[PDB]
């Protein structure tokens, strides 16, 4: 049926890399492809065929593993809240900045528009952190800014009449759910050269764009936990638009909410004793 | 026939250079006004025209032997200047592009190379989160302390991904960049957010054919382009 | 109910799964997409942009100066300016460039690379330079006589400030390994050598700077690609960021 | 696709209501490298001298 | 096939918000859109374009998250009966008034016609309420008014020949089932200005509309429980018709079966010291 | 339209919180009212129909209108300035500063009521309803509404020297909400019995 | 041309006002008879016509300085009045709409504002569940004790969602509301259930150009509209 | 719907017999705001004076 | 149908009045932009649009028993206000018309009449040539000392030749005048020359139905209309 045709999108990865045309020797004063001028800011236009004698090469290699979708389109850890047994409650602030691998991958772009698939793995363990048996339901509640936060395991906030929740078992399959692009802005921002507030220039609000922050995930067990639970929160970025590539992060990350780095030794690649030998 | 000779006429103002390289147009995107499909603010914008879309010259900088570089936030650097500055002060939100022209002449008896970066959303840090006098330095601009890290934990070497030109003294005395508006929203406040940073970083140091080092200034000239303003109220000068 | 047989792989979570999954906010209607300049659809658009090699990686050089290879007036003929093992992996100068940092995220590479050099001496400073690419099998070329036997360009300093040496894809196989993993003998994928030589000399008028610089720049050609994502070696953490 | 060479051909079937539920997009989209490599007002053809 | 076409309904959320037309200045005595009269009971008709000079804005925002279906169309807690080990039996009286979030959401309307999806999560715990292991079937029996109630875990009422029952496992997936609009009336009533009975005006039967009450859910374990079981009963309202919007509840709820409130301090929003400063 | 709980001064209880005082002034250009434009928080807009709906949502967009009704005697005259100041600074301090913004000027007469349309003036397509501090949702500051005497309230001898404005608020047809969220002030400590 | 002048003629009765605002027609729905598709009761209804569809005037109320407000249940308030009252007493079930007219004149030397609410299904409470003398107060009506909470834990400010008018003494002396039948069933008992509540609440207090406070009454006039009755038996007056 | 903008387009497929089993309805239904905002016998056009 | 009710919308600003007389359009000439045939200055004008073409309210004046009158020079009075003020400061020459609205309400228990003159080229004198504080009094305006002679050796009685309205308190509470640009040249400096004077002169004194005299302010609201500016330089505020 055509109605089911609406739920199917045929999508194709068949873009190839550029090929090579055979070329011959050139002795002239007409064509000088090797002479360049980096001052313009343009990258060199010279190609293989104009610099040496080439054979013909039919293109066969795909480019799809470096499409922005493929590069971001896998799951990565973004949150690891620990539910202790004293209160049986925990939360994770929602952003991709606690764990460095996804953050550094995002640092190649300025603005990014995407959806998210979240995946939550819960693991129970003892005080000495050895795996242990515990079968219990847990509740993950999305708490958006301005909604009252639960303060206990039995708080009546966990009613969840308006906050969305997911209920799953600690020893069941992983909870998984998708999320549309939720920013009030038309993209997310990986970096922000401004202040979070008018009438304020506190350093702690520099580089803080609050339209990236959609709130909190809160976690309880539905009864009081017998053992601590660790939730691992994975995000896969999908349906991805990217704008304005950047110099990628090179210094290690130090803080969650700013770009501070050490910068004690100004170098990235390793040293050698002489430029004319390895 | 000659991309070494240029003339830039905006408003009542005209720049010339006899040693340009070319003109960099960032992302191949000439500045353009906001279309009805992307716009959100319902009030009718003020478009000041030539009163603001004109070249403004900042104070010059001496290129010294030890210079690490200089930077300016936009619109920050022009927020107190002319009718651009006044339109930016009197409105809540602003949008527009830039025409940037960096001047530095020296002799055929000099050597040295400047890198001229226009960096969008150039959030900066060092070993510490920066204060307001560095995030929004005004018309006088700021200076780099970690030019190798591009003040941001990235690297200067990879900043050629950003729109740029060089000033290599053997070749040219000026760099020109045309910048479109870049943001994740249609308009944004001029006092709270800097959409672009103009960064001028020495890569090859300045050397003279004698040991006596005359004064070689760097001079920045910036024209706003295709500007709109919405949200008229009293004039507010800074985010402090 | 429809009879079924769940098989192996039931209830597993694979990080590269391509599956639809229920939306926790099925009534949400996002903000429109607006025009933004510089949309990127494929990271090989970035890899084709030139970036500066951290080429002056000599012990003791710090900061911006690591980006300028010294070039001097020579007192002897046919001297060497620079030497560089052609490698997208490892930790040498190519590893910190745009192409090198992308290669840190990938396991395999193919295609031609180009190196653009810009001279920074005074207008009055002259010189000719030989830039050589030696296919693998042996060592770095020891003298300009040996290096010239390979692919090479000869650069005349002049009004056009810059030159390109195109390092063409010359290879037994369709792809090479990015890394030089020793236990796995990925030196099998050795990709050759780049060396720079004085073709004549750097010559100056009396009392000019007797030392100038080359800024080396590198980028991928349009015939280039990467395979197999992999973790970046030098982007680590010992603790959760707070 | 039971295989052409480097052509992955996929029928993305979304079972849920919201487009955000769909799996990741496998299309190759247009590449315009020249907005980043040749970002200059005057085109410089390969065989010409760049300056002047 | 067309027969399977009967089981598919293509349904679309593409209603947009109103746009904006550009306007210019007006100097006249003809058109006075800003002059109003609130005495009529009509809301102001003045629009943006007639009050200031506007630009043109193409509408892009949807309205679907405030459709009555979307606003009610999620699950909320409505019942939390506890099955003790002494009798292994419990029940929940069926109405959406024990837990305040759903009740307050319903208080925006007078009459509501809907279906219900019920979801039941069972959790076992110790006397000190710590999660514990217990695998057992439980039985939820719908007991409508006039059907005899079970008095024990082994009562022969649990035969369930005519009452519908659901059997599920305490440590299995949650039981879930749908329910059509069951009122004898043509809608449910959120508020009732009348008496439950003729020939009676007892205050305890004021505001009681017994056509909202469809009876009881009764709960046992199929054997005698070793640990207490807590059932959490969630309801999602769907296929929703709503009539006659109301002033929503503002004072906290106090009782299950009437609108009594404290009303000690007559205010809702917070105070300030002066009307001309914040 | 619904009535703003606009007279939220400490000590005013009950129905009187719905009438902003307006008096005969002995000085020129005085201020009648000041209000931070906010759908969230706990100020006067939060208890209205629009404000109580906003309690269930996280984000908002669109134009809002405020309709004011004067309640003085037939013989009581006056002119009032109603101002909307886009964000970036503080509340306007005097009528000279407030008039620089969007504003209407209200003449008391037969048509009892006026509308100040607060138009959607915004860097982004949507704002955050809440003012969540830890998350810096003050980023979404939406400006100011102030009311001023444009001339004065004038009365015949021995009339009431104080009258009232009843403020009313509603959304325009270009308005919407996103992201359901729990209502802050609808709580319980126990199951209802 | 003038919505300040109105005339309402039902039966043998006619109202006029020279200061109306307009006429509120609740939910834009004029009262209408029950269609065969929604009806359930199989007996043929009695439709009394003009004998009951006519204006009835209740006793007037003094507007005092301290007045919190007044309220009447419908049909409750008219259940002992005229042939409406008799038809409602003699039948088990009843349906119909209302034409409500609130009168209050004062001078151009007075100020004050009444809110005139028609509230459907107005179930009331306070700190306690109310007794019969408040839930069904009869022709004399009841008084508010929590006018801020609208006797029901909601708020007076948000009750403009209900059909309403104002009586603002500078503008008008009368409010008119036309109410359709509202219920979740087709017909319902007149003695057991009140479909509408007429509520008149002072918002701006009553002030006079002197300190001597003459008598200013409020007067309610209500006409049933499009009435039907089914289930004829003996006459039953109240649910007690 | 593999995407138009703010158009969610859903094929609700009910697997059970009773219509009550079906998932929630995603249609946008007609809005008549004027039964609540303009509930008056005589229409008052925006440009007119309301009273008289 | 009613020239007693008016609404004036310019920019983000809207005025209303329920007691207007009509609108005076001086010499029947709506403000209009300068045509290429009459223009002399060759640079492209800045037209700020809504940023300046909007109503500005000056500080109010008390109408006292002894008041002789008040006056404001234009553009003088608005030269330090808003984006009009800034565009006038930053340009050598300016042209444009005005929308003037004078407000003064009182009671049906008051009497008194204001004359509202817009006087073009109103050069003033008395027994002495006036100082700068009277020729260009700014936003606060000046006061008459010879209201009978119209400060200029002419007569107030004959000033009805100028565009005018009355505010007669028994009739209206507001006067509206639309003024075209008037000059003998196409454009002229805003700081050196005043093209119009707004003059408000009491003719019948202000009388109250008691001896206790409450405060009756006069309030001026002025919108520039169809403005152009040429000759961009630094901002210059006054001719001193
Ligand atoms: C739990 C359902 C709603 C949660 C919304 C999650 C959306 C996450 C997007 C994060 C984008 C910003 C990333 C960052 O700031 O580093
Ligand atoms: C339950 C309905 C069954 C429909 C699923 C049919 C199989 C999925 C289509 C996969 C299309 C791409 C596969 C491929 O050719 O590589
Ligand atoms: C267990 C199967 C039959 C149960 C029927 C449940 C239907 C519940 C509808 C409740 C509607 C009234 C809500 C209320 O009174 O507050
Ligand atoms: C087992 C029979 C398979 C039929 C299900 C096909 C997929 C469900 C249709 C979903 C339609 C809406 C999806 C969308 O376009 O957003």
């Amino acid at each position: 049926g055509k109605m089911l045709k609406d739920a199917i999108d045929k999508q194709v990865a068949g873009a190839l890399v550029a090929g090579t045309t055979t070329s011959t020797h050139s002795v002239a004063t007409d064509s000088t492809p090797a002479l360049q001028a980096a001052e313009t800011g343009a990258t060199s236009t010279a190609r293989d065929e104009s610099m040496i004698e080439t054979r013909t090469i039919v293109p066969t290699h795909g480019i799809h593993e470096t499409s922005v979708e493929s590069f971001f389109g896998r799951s990565s850890l973004v949150g690891m809240p620990l539910l202790a047994t004293g209160t049986s409650i925990t939360h994770w602030r929602i952003d991709f900045r606690e764990f460095v691998q996804l953050r550094a991958k995002m640092s190649w772009f300025t603005y990014m528009r995407f959806d998210v698939e979240f995946t939550i793995i819960a693991t129970s363990s003892t005080g000495q952190n050895v795996t242990t048996e515990q079968h219990t339901t847990y509740q993950v509640m999305y708490v958006p800014p301005g909604a009252p936060v639960p303060s206990n395991q039995d708080s009546f906030q966990w009613q969840s009449g308006c906050n969305p929740s997911v209920f799953a078992d600690t020893d069941g399959p992983p909870a998984q759910f998708s999320v549309p692009f939720m920013s009030s802005a038309n993209a997310y921002s990986t970096v922000y050269d401004g202040y979070a507030r008018f009438m304020d220039t506190d350093p702690d609000r520099y580089g803080i764009l609050p339209s990236n922050f959609l709130g909190f995930m809160y976690f309880r067990t539905l009864e009081d936990a017998a053992h601590q639970v660790r939730f691992r929160i994975y995000a896969k970025i999908k349906h991805t638009s990217c704008w304005i590539p950047r110099a990628p992060r090179q210094a290690p990350y130090k803080k969650r909410y700013n770009l501070v780095f050490s910068g004690d030794s100004d170098r990235i690649c390793s040293n050698r004793a002489s430029l004319t030998s390895y | 026939y000659s991309d070494r000779v240029a003339q830039l006429t905006l408003g009542n103002s005209t720049i010339t250079t006899q040693e340009a390289a070319n003109i960099c147009v960032a992302y191949g995107c000439w500045p353009a006004k906001l279309s009805d499909t992307d716009a959100t603010s319902v009030d009718k914008p003020t478009e000041p025209g030539v009163s603001a879309d004109r070249f403004y010259t900042l104070r010059s900088k001496p290129w010294q032997a030890d210079s690490k570089g200089w930077y300016w936030k936009l619109p920050d650097a022009l927020n107190n200047t002319g009718m651009f500055g006044q339109n930016a002060q009197f409105h809540y939100i602003y949008r527009g592009g830039w025409a940037v022209h960096v001047q530095c002449n020296a002799t055929k008896f000099h050597q040295g190379t400047l890198l001229v970066l226009a960096i969008p959303e150039h959030q900066i840090a060092t070993q510490e989160q920066p204060a307001f006098d560095r995030t929004m330095p005004g018309s006088e601009g700021g200076t780099f302390q970690e030019p190798f890290w591009l003040e941001d934990g990235t690297s200067l070497g990879n900043s050629l991904i950003y729109p740029h030109q060089w000033i290599n003294l053997r070749t040219n005395n000026s760099a020109t960049l045309i910048l479109p508006y870049v943001n994740a929203i249609p308009m944004d406040s001029a006092i709270r957010h800097s959409n672009w940073t103009l960064a001028i970083i020495p890569v090859a140091p300045l050397k003279y054919a004698a040991e006596t080092t005359p004064l070689v200034p760097i001079t920045v000239t910036i024209a706003p382009m295709e500007t709109e303003y919405n949200g008229l109220r009293r004039a507010i000068a800074s985010n402090q | 109910g429809l009879p079924t047989k769940p098989g192996p792989g039931s209830y597993q979570f694979m990080t590269t799964d391509e599956d639809c999954s229920p939306c926790i906010l099925p009534d949400f209607q996002p903000t429109p997409e607006i025009f933004i300049p510089g949309k990127v659809n494929n990271l090989l658009e970035i890899a084709q942009v030139e970036s500066i090699l951290e080429a002056n990686n000599r012990e003791g050089v710090e900061g911006v100066e690591r980006y300028v290879i010294p070039v001097s007036v020579q007192d002897a003929l046919d001297a060497q300016i620079y030497a560089l093992r052609l490698e997208l992996g490892g930790s040498g100068p190519l590893s910190s460039s745009l192409l090198g940092t992308l290669a840190k995220h990938y396991t395999q590479w193919s295609g031609s690379v180009e190196i653009t050099c810009m001279f920074t001496g005074t207008f009055m400073t002259t010189g000719k330079v030989l830039l050589a690419y030696t296919p693998p099998g042996g060592d770095m070329p020891r003298n300009r006589e040996e290096a010239m036997l390979g692919t090479h360009v000869i650069w005349d300093f002049g009004l056009q400030s810059s030159i390109t040496l195109v390092i063409p894809w010359i290879s037994a196989s369709h792809f090479r390994g990015v890394s030089n993993d020793d236990v796995l003998n990925y030196q099998y994928y050795a990709a050759g050598h780049v060396t720079i030589w004085y073709q004549t000399n750097m010559v100056i008028p009396p009392g000019f700077p007797n030392t100038a610089g080359i800024i080396m720049m590198i980028a991928a050609q349009p015939n280039f690609s990467f395979r197999i994502q992999k973790d970046r070696e030098d982007m680590t953490q010992t603790a959760i960021l707070q | 696709g039971a295989q052409g060479g480097s052509t992955i051909n996929y029928n993305n079937i979304n079972y849920y209501s919201h487009a955000a539920s769909a799996a990741q997009n496998k299309q190759d989209f247009t590449q315009d490298p020249s907005k980043f490599t040749q970002p200059i007002a005057d085109v410089i053809k390969e065989t010409a001298v760049p300056l002047k």
